């Protein structure tokens, strides 16, 4: 019968899809490692995609997956038991260390670059046009944190252009330097921006951007990752 | 094992519950107290509907079937091979499902990041005990819920659906529906937007977002936007759901007749109600 | 509580974003419309500018012509009489020509013809933008996966009024044009076929269409939990993985035992959904072809 040769093809097709779809996705942190970072025996049932090329526009190189997979940084975490499966704890201060949910990625040192070639994220006081054109203006507010005391004031807001949206509140500290705030993160109310991941006095240790006008995507996920990793680690206060 | 990037995730905390006593990992699943919680309901609600396999007489998959209780049995509890089956099995299924969100909200804690999964896991639950707790004790009778079994919960539907003669003419199914085909659209569109951005034409540089915006604001003038999209995207599929379990807490208690009397409010009105021609003049 | 990134704390307005040149043929690009404060608490609020093209002004062009040949028949049908027409505005259909007309084109306007009328600009309309789908990618340098995705549907719809009526023997097989008419027709279309529930093709839609809703809030909710780490900005984290894919793909890890990458939970996507309308294709088209009772034809197999 046609329906039922019909149906019969058609599952083998999805067994076929899914096989694809599960190899397609493993294109990132495979193959598996054992806790100590060496190959893991077990690897599963499917496997490693074969090599696939993103040439990166801007003349930002080209990116092959799968490839060398390696974290080009130095993970301050220490094994707490011999066998597998147990949590492993960090050896120092985890927000500073950038592990847990305080990590970060060893992205590229560069800017997110629009389609132009410009940064795509950029301080409002140097995008042209760019303003406040709802909701209440955060800007000259103090920002407070879970301990309820104030860290410092918002100085500008940091947008990304081509979306036209706030992704960073600029905040400036006491001793007059500034960090950048992930807007998901903050709440902006009618007399102050109120910070529940962060206590005031930890503003300062969020990493500091290179240059007053950009971010890196390095320094981007620095930033995000410290003030996240807050939840888990400036919680107590 | 464990993926490449991995280890420095895998840290204590997080937990609601139990301190570290279960803050570990079996291959890559996270447990917790909600894991073992969640093993201990799925292992006894499968243990129960192998139990009234046992008694059905038959090891397929396509002919087990637990029932309800009879709608004699109103919401009290029923003998085991009398629907009893079927309520302690939903109560370990409802354990399970809210244990698994639990756990969710654990591994969003330990990764820190937001809540939206489990939150949006719970439109579901919530729609599966509309079915299963709310419409059945608002209707007077458990019986009223549907079968464990591949086919005949299906029938259960059909059942349902055509004692209100087309069930298509509920206005909240037809916004419910809506839902669910503009999800199945905006779906496929980000699929394919992201994909076509990511994988170009042959001898192209990889697109960046902006072509993903001019070519929505080309297509139908207006991009809604990366952030947008995802954010519609929940919406799309929760509104479904929540039109879905809405649809369904009415037909039966405040609603008995053929859905599509419901559309008189608009044909039958006074005035025009009696001017001749069209289609009901 | 804490913010949830479902609607936006302060919209940020700057100079409209014309978009990318590439090899757009600028000559058809609009100006840019204003902005929707509305629109801007959810998403964008930049309206505009759109392309229109000679392929997008044919679709127009048929697509109002369809919509006009319905409209005009409608008051037909409410004998002109505009009280009647918005009482029965959802009651009105436009019915294809009975069957002792076969598939022939000879059927009187007022019997089936002007339904005829209606599909062949619905047919100009709708493949007239499936092209336009494939220009508008082409000319910005992109891959064709909406032009593709898009043909699914288009798939569904060409099996539902013109291939499965074709191989049926007549036009009266196909859909009408009216909104509860339609459903009466799905409703019918069911019942004469020995319930639809019992179509395998019918069910695997039934998966991928719930399946698409479960995926969608699975990655609707996944991007917006790690946007405080930019997660939306998904291209730039395909081509150099940050914290939060990873985040991301830690937290299904766990949950369920297995996760995808920024680019692969996108082939998921795309699949999940044009795998709706493919297999729901194929269930139609071989309704009444090949099988005239899926309950009765799933007993025997
Ligand atoms: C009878 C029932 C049988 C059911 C059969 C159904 C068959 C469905 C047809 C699918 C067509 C495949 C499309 C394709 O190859 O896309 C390239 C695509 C590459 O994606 P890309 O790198 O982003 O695009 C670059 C390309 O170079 C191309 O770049 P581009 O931009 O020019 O094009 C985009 C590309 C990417 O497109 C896609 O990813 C989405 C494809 C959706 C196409 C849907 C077409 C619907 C057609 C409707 C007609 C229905 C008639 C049915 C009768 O296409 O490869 C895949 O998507 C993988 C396909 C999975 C194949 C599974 C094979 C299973 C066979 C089982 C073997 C036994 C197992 C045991
Ligand atoms: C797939 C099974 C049936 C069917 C079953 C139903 C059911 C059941 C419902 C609809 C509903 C609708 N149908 Mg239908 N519909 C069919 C074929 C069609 C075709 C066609 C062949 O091209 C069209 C144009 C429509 C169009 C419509 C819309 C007017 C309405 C909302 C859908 C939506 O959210 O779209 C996406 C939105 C945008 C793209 C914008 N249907 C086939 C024949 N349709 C809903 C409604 O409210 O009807 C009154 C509804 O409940
Ligand atoms: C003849 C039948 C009637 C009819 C009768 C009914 C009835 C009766 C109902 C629907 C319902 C629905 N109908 Mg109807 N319906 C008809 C025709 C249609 C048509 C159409 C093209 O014709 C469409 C598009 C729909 C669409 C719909 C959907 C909106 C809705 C189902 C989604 C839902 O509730 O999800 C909700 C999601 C869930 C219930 C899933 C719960 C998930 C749980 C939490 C997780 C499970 C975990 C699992 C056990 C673990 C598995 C482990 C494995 C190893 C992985 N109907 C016809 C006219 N319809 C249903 C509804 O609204 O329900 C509320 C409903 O009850
Ligand atoms: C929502 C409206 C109705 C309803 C209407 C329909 C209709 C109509 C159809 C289905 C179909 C299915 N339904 Mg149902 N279904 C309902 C409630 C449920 C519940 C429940 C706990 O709420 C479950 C687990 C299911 C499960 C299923 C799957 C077996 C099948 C594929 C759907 C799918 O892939 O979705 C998307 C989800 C995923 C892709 C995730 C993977 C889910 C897997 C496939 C589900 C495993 C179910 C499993 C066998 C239960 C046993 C596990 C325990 C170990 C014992 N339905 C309610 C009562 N259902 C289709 C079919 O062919 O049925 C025969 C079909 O046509
Ligand atoms: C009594 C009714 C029968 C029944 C009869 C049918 C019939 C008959 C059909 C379905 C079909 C479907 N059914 Mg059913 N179905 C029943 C009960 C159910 C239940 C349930 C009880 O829970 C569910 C969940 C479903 C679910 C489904 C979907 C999986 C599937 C539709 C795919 C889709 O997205 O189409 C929506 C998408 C399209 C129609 C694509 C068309 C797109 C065109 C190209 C766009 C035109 C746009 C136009 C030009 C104008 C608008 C543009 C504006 C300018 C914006 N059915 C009952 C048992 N069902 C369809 C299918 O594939 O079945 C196998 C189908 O034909
Ligand atoms: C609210 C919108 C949509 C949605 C969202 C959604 N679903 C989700 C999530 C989210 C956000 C998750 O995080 C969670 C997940 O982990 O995904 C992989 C999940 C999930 N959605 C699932 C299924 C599912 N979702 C569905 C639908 C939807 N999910 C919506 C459309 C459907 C249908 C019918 O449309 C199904 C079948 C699970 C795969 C997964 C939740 C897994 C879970 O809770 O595991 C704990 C339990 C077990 C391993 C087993 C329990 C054993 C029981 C004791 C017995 C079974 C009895 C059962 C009631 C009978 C079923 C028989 C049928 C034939 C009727
Ligand atoms: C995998 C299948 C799903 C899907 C996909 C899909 N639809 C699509 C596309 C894709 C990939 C497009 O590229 C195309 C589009 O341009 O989107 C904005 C479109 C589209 N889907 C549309 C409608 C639509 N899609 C539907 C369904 C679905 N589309 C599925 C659920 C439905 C229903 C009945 O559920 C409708 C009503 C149109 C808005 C648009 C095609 C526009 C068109 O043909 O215009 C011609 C007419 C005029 C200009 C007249 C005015
Ligand atoms: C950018 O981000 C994202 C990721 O990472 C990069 C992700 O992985 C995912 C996760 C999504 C996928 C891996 C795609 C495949 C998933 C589905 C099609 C959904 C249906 C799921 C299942 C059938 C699996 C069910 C398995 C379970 C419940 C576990 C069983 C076992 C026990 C021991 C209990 C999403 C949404 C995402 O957005
Ligand atoms: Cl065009
Ligand atoms: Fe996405």
């Amino acid at each position: 019968d046609l329906a039922s040769l019909a149906i019969y093809s058609f599952w083998i097709f999805l067994a076929g899809l899914i096989y694809y779809l599960q190899t397609e996705n493993m294109r990132e942190g495979y193959p598996l490692e054992n806790e100590d970072g060496t190959p893991a025996a077990n690897q599963g049932p499917f496997p490693l995609p074969k090599p696939k090329t993103f040439i990166l526009p801007h003349g930002r190189g080209t990116l092959t997956v799968p490839g060398p997979e390696s974290e080009d940084r130095p993970i301050a975490l220490a094994r707490t038991a011999v066998s597998e499966g147990f949590p492993h704890a960090p050896t120092g201060d985890p927000m500073k260390d950038g592990v847990g949910p305080a990590s970060w990625v060893a992205r590229r040192d560069l800017p997110e670059l629009d389609g132009h070639g410009h940064n795509k994220i950029k301080p409002m006081k140097a995008a042209a046009g760019f303003h406040v054109s709802a909701g209440k203006n955060p800007i000259g507010l103090p920002v407070r944190g879970c301990d309820l005391e104030i860290a410092g004031k918002v100085v500008d807001i940091w947008v990304d252009i081509p979306e036209q949206m706030a992704r960073f509140l600029e905040v400036e500290l006491k001793d007059g330097s500034t960090r950048l705030l992930p807007m998901q993160m903050v709440k902006v109310q009618s007399n102050r921006v109120h910070v529940n991941a962060l206590s005031s006095d930890l503003f300062a240790g969020i990493p500091t951007i290179k240059s007053p006008t950009e971010v890196t995507l390095l320094e981007e996920d620095k930033i995000c990752g410290y003030v996240a990793g807050g939840l888990m680690y400036a919680a107590p206060k | 094992a464990l993926l490449s990037f991995e280890r420095k995730y895998r840290v204590p905390g997080g937990t609601l519950v139990g301190g570290n006593l279960f803050d570990f990992w079996v291959g890559p699943f996270y447990v917790g107290f909600f894991g073992v919680a969640t093993f201990f309901f799925a292992a006894l609600g499968i243990i129960l509907i192998a139990w009234s396999a046992v008694l059905q007489g038959t090891w397929n998959p396509q002919l087990i079937s637990v029932y309800p209780p009879a709608l004699e049995y109103g919401l009290g509890g029923a003998p085991l091979a009398k629907g009893g089956l079927w309520q302690i099995i939903t109560i370990c299924a409802t354990g399970a499902f809210v244990s698994w969100a639990l756990r969710e909200v654990e591994i969003c804690r330990k990764l820190g990041i937001g809540y939206h999964i489990p939150f949006a896991f719970a439109f579901a639950i919530l729609a599966y005990l509309t079915l299963v707790l709310f419409r059945p004790v608002m209707m007077g009778a458990w019986g009223y819920a549907f079968p464990y079994g591949i086919w005949t919960h299906l029938d259960w539907v059909s059942n349902t659906g055509y004692t209100y003669g087309n069930f298509h003419y509920n206005p909240a199914h037809m916004i419910a529906i809506s839902f669910f085909f503009t999800n199945a659209l905006a779906l496929a569109l980000h699929g394919a937007l992201v994909l076509s951005a990511a994988n170009p034409e042959k001898g192209k540089e990889m697109r960046t977002p902006d072509h993903e915006d001019t070519f929505f604001r080309d297509l139908v003038g207006y991009s809604i936007g990366t952030l947008g999209i995802h954010r519609l995207g929940l919406l799309l599929s929760l509104s479904a759901v929540f039109f879905s379990a809405l649809c369904m807490i009415i037909t039966g208690t405040i609603w008995f007749d053929q859905w599509v009397d419901w559309w008189q409010w608009w044909v039958k009105l006074p005035w025009w109600a009696n001017i001749p021609g069209g289609i009901n003049g | 509580a804490e913010y949830q990134n479902i609607f936006s704390q302060v919209q940020v307005r700057g100079p409209a974003d014309l978009g990318m040149t590439e090899d757009v043929n600028l000559a058809n690009r609009s100006g840019v419309g204003p902005f929707s404060t509305l629109l801007g608490w959810f998403g964008n609020a930049q309206l505009g500018p759109i392309y229109l093209g000679s392929l997008g002004v044919l679709s127009l062009f048929s697509g109002l012509m369809w919509f006009f040949t319905i409209g005009i028949w409608f008051w037909y049908q409410a004998g002109w009489n505009p009280a009647v027409f918005l009482r029965d505005l959802f009651f009105f259909s436009l019915e294809p020509p009975a069957p002792e007309y076969g598939l022939s084109f000879a059927a009187p306007l007022k019997e089936g013809g002007l339904w005829l009328i209606a599909s062949f600009f619905m047919f100009v309309a709708v493949w007239s933008w499936w092209g336009r789908t494939y220009l508008r990618a082409q000319a910005l340098g992109m891959g064709k996966h909406t032009a593709w995705a898009f043909l699914s549907a288009i798939w569904l719809w060409m099996v539902l009024g013109f291939i499965r009526p074709i191989l049926m023997g007549s036009w009266s097989e196909a859909v009408p044009y009216g909104i509860f008419s339609h459903l009466d027709w799905t409703n019918n279309f069911s019942l004469v076929h020995g319930n639809l529930f019992y179509n395998p093709f019918h069910g695997l839609s039934i998966a991928f269409l719930y399946g698409s809703a479960l995926l969608f809030a699975m990655h609707g909710a996944t991007i917006l939990a790690v946007s405080r780490f930019g997660g939306e900005r998904e291209l730039e984290q395909i081509a150099d993985r940050g914290t939060a894919a990873e985040r991301a793909a830690l937290f299904w890890r766990w949950t369920m035992g297995f996760n995808a990458t920024m680019e692969g939970i996108h082939r998921w996507a795309i699949w999940m959904a044009v795998l709706v309308t493919l297999t729901g294709g194929i269930g139609i088209l071989l309704s009444g072809t090949v099988v005239d009772n899926w309950y009765v034809w799933g007993q025997n197999h």
